[PDB]
């Protein structure tokens, strides 16, 4: 019923394209942002893009990865204090630490310890308050209560490369860090003669469209951003594999 | 009731419209409607004429202020109220009609021009927006400057879909009220606007930051609908009819003859039309009587009447269109067929009621909100001094302090003498005062009295006889 | 709403005009639009009449100055304000209306001529430009000289593609305001290519150095749109129709008769039409009766009606064009069909509303800015002296010192007696002053009073009767 | 905007006019346009009638001077100014009304004739030239003389092209103002080649030597364009249509019969027409009844209506032409359909506005410049004397000393009594004065007062009743 | 297949083809007068005058 002239249909189709372009650019920005934190460096590559490799010097003493010794899975789930290692890992950071980010598998591994359970129900031995029970099951982020001083965060975001969905954080990593860490959000200069004729430069998401008068007609649409995500102090975080 | 059935003999079995609110019937095709309305306004003789009639008769050439604060309610005293009103009117007159045109940000218009543009925007768009902003770096006396916004600019951010609270870029709270508007920036080189900026309707201090004026039709109507929607189809179809008729008349009147013969077409025109081969031109001097052999034959085509009744149909369609738009058929079509005085006066009255309604609502509301937004800063910067012994401060009762009535241009009567006679006869009796009659001519009676008082002494200085109004 | 849908039966399926702002709808075809407007004005009977009506009714033959400074806002005193007004009016009347025509550098116009040119340019181009400059070589009292800049001159430099801040040769700052105008030199035959120069809108001292007048349609309109876009197509098509019809009438009336025979081409004309072989010319003296054989024949052609309904359809098109432009049909077409007094007065009112609007806006703004630009030299050059104890200096409130209202030419009434009776009866009552009544006839009332006060003395000296206005 | 686009259905795909100023559109084809307009003025009745209307209504039968120097600025005094004005008016009235026609070198005109010719030559050519020289050998009171130069003479020397500083025979300085003019020689015979001279516009003292009067349209315009360019084509085509229709009517009405037979040409006319053999003339007496054998026949040929709708088409074209020229339709075509008083008065006033504008600009400016050129001599040769204690010398301010107002012939009202009644009604009230009323009849109130003061004495001495205006 | 309404067109017909511009009757051939008669009848029946009814 209802229905519309072949022109309404063109306006609707034209929009959802704008939405998809914005979502793709936002995904690229977030992927750069996350990859800049987990490890010191991240590489930008493509099929038509000459590879460029941004590298911020992070000391080898960071990026702590568990090994045949000092791993949480193999060790007993009763009679063990996770809190002791956390302090040892966080000693390596420069500056205070005020937040912890868990991949949900890592969070399930961490809260399974009985000692951390004991730290919750002590009358005077701590001020930590968590929410061990289920809190969020559809949302991407779940701000759990402060554990001691630092806050506890579980992030399960999804970026889709090809048809298949993928998770951002790589399968139970834990990232110590500071909630006020100095991060830079740098946007370069767009390279389009039409844009520069218009007078615009160093802007994010310059949109345009044009008609190509081809055999089937056609008018396209294009967003171009040129993003670059930096970290002023790369060694303010401490990435842990936590296997 | 046969209205809601199938019809007389099943003729209305297809006409089954859905019952929808104004929002669901207007918003999905809002932009196309606005675009078509603007297209008609720009490129039609009748649409531009209708807009010009709106602007010239609703508002006119000058749009003046009369400040009347409610003295009894505020409990301040009559004479102090009059003095305050005089100071405020002087200040506004100084600020309203600045020749440098600094009242608007773009420095292209004066006040009454802004009112005229507001009326026009309310004509073919259904709504008008004025934004009141400050210039901190400005070193003149009054910082407040107003900026016009076309309704094309206020739309959703980043091409989002219409939601319960945000419709067509206008945010709506739980009730029907509005909180703020999303305004883009239309830039000429290229299209597909880039960024959207949020600006609220009211500052936390109660000051007006965004002015939205329109008349609703139903319960919940986020944005208005222009007046052209009743006659958008008929005007386009009439334009097509006129252009096609003109082209057809040109083509039918273009072929004046037809030559039938057997010889070569050059010699056929040489021996019949009268040309020379020294196709080919034919000189238009004198008269000619060609000589024809039996095979030859000459035809002088005759065409149809150039206006075979198009002029009568056009009259009917213009009557329909003028009924839709609001202006009388006589003003819209410039016809003015021979008629009596009674019919002319009746048509003028029936248009006048509509024009006065429009002026009393749209232009008056816009002007009053502008005046109040200026008056808040005027009081704050102490260019004027409020009366003391005030029950309510300025913030508590804003409309009681800035209650103003505007006087626009007066009607031009068909008869010059009759209107003067009737005004004089009302003056002789107690039916009407001086203010009503001097307002019907676009005049503030206080200024007239001051001019008369100056002139009587001017005359007495030169030795002329005192005027009639002079007291003995 | 069916306005924004497919339409009646899908007839409007292809009518999808793009929703674009005025800047993106005017500028891409600017020069061609202005050129077509000029071509229509330069080669049509009706367009030149419309321009002449605009010039003659908006302004007329004299455009007088009436200076009324705002003394209360400044606080100087009534007598000092009047002394200053009289002095400045005398100085301006000397400077404006010189017969040496040295107000503009080309020495070809007076002041009223310049106002009329401004109105005309605002008619068929949509915008007017005036450049105010100085001449240090001139030894006269006042060094101010003005100029008229054709809108074609001001364009983007070297035809470089358009930009964001610099649109169509007019520079725009971050807000909507304009700062400078790129204007080129114009030499028609050749020389070095056009050199585009910079001319700032206003000098550092606040003086106005470049003038641009046009009424906007939307929020942002960098350059104006002419009045002809509504009806440019129809006037061209009417021109084509009229020329084609006239040529067709000539062609149809040219071929008077027709001869069919079987003899030689000249013998048949010798024996039938009566020409002489002593084509073959025929003498028009007297009557003739040929002699024919069975083979021959003579036919007297009959042509269609020369004017078969073309007049009525031209009437319809002129009504449309008159609605589009603004002038009433009776003025544009010179028809003046049998109409009563009521219809004529109503049509005159319809024309006069628009003419008053244009006079109040276009010519008035140009004249006010010109007068202020001149008054700055005067005040500075001590040709006139400011009143004492001024609350503000001249540069602080320019509008305060130069607050002026201009008098144009009045209306020529359809019936002369009735308007005079109306004015007299209004004067007898208190509704209107002498200043307004004498202003509606284009007279300055102070000059009139001086005239009567001198005429009474002249009559007394010569021995005649005292006049009616004299005081016993 | 559809005006600047392709058009309705692509019909305006080829309407692409050049964008060029008045110079690039006028100078290449100046002489051809002037020659065609002169052809139309010389060889068409209607255009000559329009020119006569221009001459008679713009100027009339007299062009009187009224000298009103601005005495207030000069600081000289009212009484000295009045005496100076009287003296200079008397001197001008005696100089320019010489029965021997010695104002102009050619001794063929008077002042009023010269002003009328200036107006006419403005009308059909677009400019008027007046050259001011001296005849040193002459022994008269004034040695100033003026020669009228036709615009055709001003041309580039040696018929070369237009250089940057010399357009169309007029020198142009760095600004648009003119500096000097190139004048050819009057060559009546084709042979005797022409000599080109050089005439500076102003003598080094500032006195006017060569006068150029014309109204510009755009910024830079070396020479103007005449009023006929709007309707050059239509008048020629109308003339061709008229001549062709008249010739066709004569041809169609010539052949009153046609003879069919099989006998000799002589005998067939003998037996049927009734001619005599002693082709064959026939005498018209009586009514004749021929006798026809079976083979013969006689056809009385029939023609169409002679005037089938030609008059209404002539009406439409004449309305168009009149609208182009500026004269009212009834003044141009002498039609005068049955019309009420209101319509006639409306038409007369609509033409009168234009006529008053033309008189105020063209004739007034030319006469003022000529009068200033004469007043320099009067002052220098001490024929008249300047008021003593003058602030400025004459040369420092020519306009102030020579400021003058001219009065033409007054209009002839449609109704005789109503104009007089309104004049008396105005004079009785204060809305006007004696000078303005006496000026509307083309009279000077001072002369009327002198005549009345003479008449009252003449009546009193002779024994008659004193006049109405006489004082007891 | 839908035509485009813009323009003035002159078709080129082969000998077989043809084009017919139908002429219809007066869309109001005397209906107003019959309405007048019937409305006068109805007004006489109901009591209100003809002007006040029609």
């Amino acid at each position: 019923q209802n229905l519309a002239d072949p022109a309404y249909r063109r306006r609707r189709i034209i929009m959802q394209n704008m939405r998809d372009e914005e979502l793709a650019i936002a995904q690229v920005e977030e992927m750069q942002a996350v990859s800049a934190v987990l490890k010191g460096k991240y590489t930008m590559t493509g099929e038509a893009f000459d590879p460029v490799e941004v590298d911020m010097g992070r000391s080898e003493e960071n990026n702590i990865t568990q090994s045949g010794g000092t791993e949480w899975s193999k060790r007993d789930k009763s009679t063990y204090d996770p809190t002791d290692d956390i302090e040892a890992y966080a000693l390596n950071a420069s500056g205070v630490v005020n937040i912890i980010v868990f991949d949900p598998k890592g969070w399930a591994l961490f809260r399974s310890f009985k000692a951390v359970k004991e730290k919750l129900d002590t009358r005077r031995g701590s001020n930590s308050e968590l929410e061990t029970a289920v809190k969020d099951l559809g949302k991407a982020v779940s701000y759990k209560g402060m554990y001691g001083d630092v806050a506890i965060v579980v992030y399960s975001g999804q970026y889709v490369e090809n048809g298949v969905k993928k998770n951002f954080l790589p399968d139970n990593t834990m990232v110590l860090g500071n909630t006020q860490a100095r991060g830079l959000r740098t946007y370069g200069c767009i390279q389009d003669a039409d844009a520069q004729r218009e007078g615009i430069n160093a802007s994010a998401r310059y949109p345009k469209n044009w008609v190509t008068t081809g055999d089937p007609a056609r008018e396209f649409t294009m967003i171009q951003s040129a993003p670059l995500m930096l970290l002023a102090d790369p060694d303010e975080f401490v990435s842990v594999q936590l296997a | 009731y046969h209205g809601g059935g199938s019809g007389f003999g099943g003729q209305l079995r297809s006409w089954n419209p859905p019952s929808e609110s104004v929002d669901a019937a207007l918003l999905p095709n809002f932009t196309r409607g606005n675009a078509r309305a603007d297209d008609l306004v720009r490129n039609n003789g009748y649409a531009a004429n209708a807009i010009q009639l709106h602007q010239d008769h609703i508002v006119g050439s000058f749009f003046r202020l009369s400040h009347r604060p409610s003295w009894r309610y505020l409990g301040i005293g009559e004479e102090e109220a009059r003095a305050f009103s005089r100071e405020v009117e002087a200040a506004w007159k100084e600020f309203a009609e600045d020749d440098c045109c600094c009242i608007d940000v773009e420095r292209k218009r004066t006040f009454t021009m802004m009112i005229r543009e507001g009326v026009a925007m309310h004509a073919f768009n259904g709504e008008l927006f004025v934004q009141a902003t400050w210039d901190t770096s400005s070193s003149r006396l009054f910082r407040t400057q107003f900026r016009m916004v076309s309704p094309k600019r206020i739309s959703n951010p980043n091409n989002t879909g219409d939601s319960r609270n945000c419709r067509a870029g206008v945010q709506i709270n739980d009730s029907g009220a509005a909180l703020g508007y999303y305004v883009s920036e239309d830039g000429y080189p290229g299209w597909m606007p880039q960024k959207w900026t949020w600006i609220p309707r009211e500052l936390p201090g109660g000051r007006a930051s965004f002015i939205h004026v329109f008349e609703p039709v139903e319960d919940g109507q986020t944005r208005g609908a222009n007046v052209f929607y009743s006659v958008m189809e008929q005007m386009k179809m009439l334009d097509t009819l006129q252009n096609t008729q003109l082209q057809s008349a040109i083509v039918k009147a273009m072929y004046a003859a037809t030559i039938e013969s057997e010889l070569d077409t050059q010699s056929a025109m040489d021996f019949i039309l009268g040309a020379n081969s020294q196709a080919a031109p034919v000189r238009l001097g004198g008269a000619k009587v060609p000589h024809l052999m039996p095979g030859d034959s000459l035809n002088l085509q005759t065409a149809q009447d150039t206006d075979n009744g198009y002029s009568v149909f056009e009259q009917s369609l213009l009557r329909y269109i003028a009924a839709g738009l609001g202006v009388s058929y006589e003003q819209l079509s410039r016809n003015y067929a021979q008629m009596s005085y009674s019919t002319a006066r009746a048509s003028a009255n029936e248009s006048w009621a509509y024009f006065m309604g429009r002026r009393k609502f749209v232009a008056s509301r816009q002007a009053s909100q502008m005046f109040l937004c200026w008056l808040e800063e005027a009081i704050v910067r102490r260019v004027v001094t409020l009366p003391s012994k005030a029950r309510f401060s300025f913030q508590e009762a804003r409309s009681a302090w800035g209650n103003c009535d505007w006087i626009g241009s007066g009607r031009m009567a068909i008869d010059g003498l009759k209107e003067v006679q009737e005004a004089v006869m009302l003056i002789e009796a107690g039916l009407s005062t001086y203010e009503k009659e001097c307002a019907k001519r676009g005049d503030d009676y206080q200024e007239i009295f001051a001019q008369q008082v100056r002139e009587t002494m001017e005359r007495r200085a030169a030795g002329l006889k005192p005027p009639a109004w002079a007291a003995a």
